[PDB]
């Protein structure tokens, strides 16, 4: 369709970048989001979708590098987004990433509440370091 | 002459005058980072940022004033 | 929020180990015929050496 | 010119009855500038509809947000939206029965009565600002909010839920009155609205006017009702070239241009007064309504349903539902996401739409909404024409009128809506 057509329609992208959520391919996934760009298309919710799916695929790396490098991007995560993925990564242990996603949702201006603290200590009472 | 009323004026923009003062330090060494041109001559990088913001504050005054 | 700089700093006797281990630019070490005390825990008052052997420091 | 009294709007503009924005009276700016009021690159511009601000140069876009316009605080009146009551600009002395009647008030239900009672006060008050500004204010016969109406408009507003909410608006406020401003209170009470008519004003203006935002008053983080004589003559939008923002350095609200917008010359300088409340809640509080108003709802009950994201898709749509805005890549626009947010719509993950069975939707809900249209005894185009030519211009009953055609209309861009997508799905 980009090589004998024309432009397509959102649907067309956000299902194809959704396919690449679901199956993993990350590495596909930010290729066309990228590739969204040149259609001047809202970039958020193709990028929400992705991480959701990524994170239901339990490609949460990758996930987290998606997520990192759209935050950095300067985009907003939907607050659920941000509090599922904080909970996943501290649920993994991963709070090299929970603290880093912390700090971009501060700077998003979604302060981070309770729930949130409790999500990065559960990881760092782990480390002996009190 | 005049710049330090834009420096009070953002002195009172900003909500804190160390995080402004931080702040512009980050813009300065991201400016000198962005940009190579070597932009050290008779007119500054912090002079520079201050102008940019108070250009953003509206009001009119030329690159490092 | 806070960016949570974390750094701290430990004083501590070191062990001959680490005496042996030091071989602004370099350090040495003399191999010591006899053990010798440290004046700060013998004779410095209250004296450190005694409060752990509970014998008189005129012992 | 730290002194005079009765500057007024000039009455010319108002004057529309044999059939544009002329400049306000220079006294009106200067008695904010002599009070350290500065508007930067906006101009005060008198219509028929009252005041509003246009930008008198085109402004090039910045990176952060750029001032419009200061307004100190000095120059406001407040409420505290809680409990214990306080006055920050503290015009009321100490134990003055004022602060007894303002006590009267419900916490919450009477926001409105407490602002008109500081608002009255504050025409009582020699030398303070509003001793000034009130000449500017809208005089109870050209203000557009329904508390000032009467049965013979609300027949015309034609929609009984919202006609019984104004009833009861009006009821409370003239049992407020009468409870408050009875033959015993003191002179210094009775000489603020000697009539029920002066206080049913002071509360419409209370009302139409009333800003609220989270605030610093030096240390004290705090939730205020307020008014600000100039922030409040922008007009509203859903899409906003402006908002307020507050410093408690110098306690100074911002009115700030939006960051990256670059804005013309003649440009109307808005604000989005409260995001998120449908029409109908504009007449209720602000008494007026426009018809791309992107919260508005259908009382749609049909089964049949429209493929939200390609409705979305076929007029470029983007954004969460909390978010849905249009770009450049024409007759989209509020009304158009009105409807993505009020047809009756089925989604699933990527499953197609029915390109027949979309169309009898869409055939379906058009019908649907035509017995909508028909419920009312004239179209739209009717109420256009007792609009472009009219009696003696009734503000509320013209308000009623602009209500009811704004709902044809939107109904009828419903229409116009499925019409083209259903042709734009081909
Ligand atoms: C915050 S008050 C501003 C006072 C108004 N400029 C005046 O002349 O008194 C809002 C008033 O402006 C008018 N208004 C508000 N939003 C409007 C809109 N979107 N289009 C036209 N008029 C509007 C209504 O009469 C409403 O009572």
């Amino acid at each position: 369709e980009l090589g004998a057509g024309q432009r397509p329609l959102p649907e067309t992208m956000i299902a194809l970048v959704r396919l690449s959520g679901s199956k993993g391919n990350a590495q596909r996934g930010l290729e066309l989001l990228a590739a969204m760009e040149k259609l001047n298309y809202d970039i958020r919710q193709a990028w929400l979708i992705l991480v959701e799916e990524l994170v239901r695929t339990n490609h949460l790396e990758e996930a987290n590098k998606v997520f990192l490098k759209g935050a950095r991007g300067g985009m907003r995560a939907t607050d659920q987004l941000y509090d599922l993925m904080i909970e996943e990564d501290c649920k993994a242990g991963d709070h090299s990433n929970a603290l880093d996603i912390s700090y971009e949702m501060e700077a998003a201006g979604r302060f981070a509440t309770t729930f949130h603290f409790n999500c990065l200590l559960s990881v760092q009472a782990t480390c002996g370091i009190p | 002459k005049v710049m330090t009323m834009d420096i009070e004026r953002l002195l009172l923009s900003e909500d804190n005058r160390f995080e402004f003062v931080n702040s512009v330090a980050a813009e300065a060494t991201e400016y000198v980072e962005k940009n190579r041109d070597e932009y050290g001559g008779t007119k500054k990088a912090i002079f520079h940022v201050l102008s940019n913001r108070v250009n953003d504050l509206g009001f009119d005054r030329p690159e490092a004033y | 929020i806070d960016r949570y700089k974390h750094q701290q700093l430990r004083i501590g006797l070191v062990s001959p180990q680490q005496i042996s281990a030091w071989a602004r630019y370099q350090m040495g070490y003399i191999k010591l015929t006899c053990p010798v005390t440290h004046v700060w825990y013998l004779k410095r008052l209250p004296s450190y050496i005694a409060n752990l052997l509970d014998k008189p420091l005129k012992e | 010119a730290s002194l005079e009294t009765q500057p007024f709007p000039l009455f010319q503009s108002p004057a529309s009855e044999e059939s544009e924005l002329e400049s306000a009276d220079p006294d009106f700016y200067k008695i904010g500038y002599v009070r350290r009021v500065r508007a930067y690159g906006v101009e005060f511009k008198e219509g028929p509809d009252g005041f509003g601000i246009y930008a008198s140069k085109d402004i090039e876009p910045r990176r952060r947000a750029r001032v419009i316009m200061e307004i100190p605080h000095e120059l406001m009146i407040t409420i505290r939206q809680k409990h214990p009551w306080m006055f920050f600009p503290d015009i009321v002395p100490i134990g003055h029965p004022i602060f007894d009647i303002i006590n009267s008030t419900d916490p919450e239900r009477d926001w409105d009565l407490r602002l008109a009672c500081l608002l009255l006060f504050s025409f009582d008050r020699e030398d303070h600002f509003w001793r000034l500004y009130g000449d500017f204010l809208p005089a109870a016969d050209e203000c557009s909010s329904l508390l000032l109406a009467t049965e013979e408009d609300l027949a015309e507003l034609q929609d009984p839920q919202l006609v019984s909410t104004i009833r009861q608006q009006q009821k409370r406020v003239l049992e407020f009155w009468e409870k408050n401003w009875h033959s015993g209170v003191p002179l210094k009470i009775k000489r603020l609205a000697e009539d029920a008519e002066r206080f049913i004003w002071a509360v419409s203006i209370a009302q139409t006017r009333c800003i609220s935002m989270k605030t610093r008053i030096g240390a004290l983080v705090q939730d205020l009702n307020m008014m600000i004589p100039y922030a409040d003559m922008l007009n509203h939008s859903f899409e906003p070239n402006c908002f307020l923002h507050w410093r408690p350095k110098d306690r100074i609200l911002e009115v700030m241009s939006n960051a990256g917008q670059a804005i013309k010359k003649g440009e109307e300088m808005t604000i989005n007064y409260m995001p998120g409340q449908k029409n109908n809640m504009l007449m209720e509080r602000y008494g007026f309504s426009t018809p791309v108003n992107p919260w508005d709802a259908i009382p749609f009950s049909g089964d049949s349903r429209i493929h939200l994201n390609s409705f979305l898709s076929v007029f470029n749509i983007f954004g969460l539902p909390e978010e849905y805005y249009h770009d450049s890549e024409s007759f989209v626009d509020g009304a158009v996401i009105a409807a993505a947010r009020t047809l009756p719509t089925w989604s699933d993950i990527d499953l197609p739409p029915i390109p027949s069975a979309e169309r009898k939707a869409v055939k379906e809900l058009q019908d649907e909404c035509r017995k909508m249209l028909a419920e009312y005894p004239t179209t739209s185009e009717q109420d256009q024409k007792l609009l472009d030519s009219l009696s003696e211009a009734r503000t509320t009953f013209a308000t009623a009128v602009k209500y009811r055609m704004h709902r044809k209309m939107f109904i009828g861009k419903i229409i116009k809506a499925l019409d083209i997508y259903q042709e734009r799905l081909l």
